[PDB]
């Protein structure tokens, strides 16, 4: 969001006194909030490139990668908390089997 | 003798009678130097009824 910054300098910035209808301006904050968006979009999407913040196709992504697959009406947070449980299931003793019944 | 209508910088369409384009004369002799004359001088009015 550094567009208006980086933007040639004799360029307006502002909206001008003399009309309210000034189209550069118009212009101008229609691209800005464009390249804001933008911004935005890459700063959240941090959160799908980590197991503990996924969402709903990259953690079937993560999924896919551990073996576990979404069931039927399975959210977010109940479905990553399967598969960190499927990571780490004891196996070959009475409370392992206990459990898995 | 003439009146017309003055398109303001604000946008504005004034649509004036004649003493506000005498206003426009008297503005415009008042910026010219001594002995000149208003005479085929232009006015910067964009219409004239």
């Amino acid at each position: 969001a550094n567009f208006l910054k980086n933007l040639h300098p004799l360029l307006r910035r502002d909206r001008n006194k003399k009309d309210n209808q000034d189209p550069n301006f118009a212009l101008i904050d229609a691209l800005n909030e464009e390249m804001n968006q933008v911004e935005k979009d890459a700063i959240e999407s941090k959160l799908q490139s980590s197991l503990k913040t996924s969402t709903s196709e990259y953690l079937d992504k993560f999924g896919d990668w551990f073996g576990v697959y979404r069931k039927t009406d399975e959210k977010d947070d109940v479905y990553r908390a399967r598969i960190i449980k499927y990571l780490l299931l004891k196996r070959g003793t009475n409370n392992a089997i206990i459990d898995a019944i | 003798a003439n009146s017309g209508t003055f398109v303001m910088d604000d946008g504005r369409k004034n649509h004036v009678p004649a003493y506000m384009v005498a206003v426009a004369l008297g503005g415009l002799a008042s910026g010219l130097e001594i002995g000149e004359s208003i005479t085929f001088k232009p006015l910067r009015v964009s219409s004239l009824d």
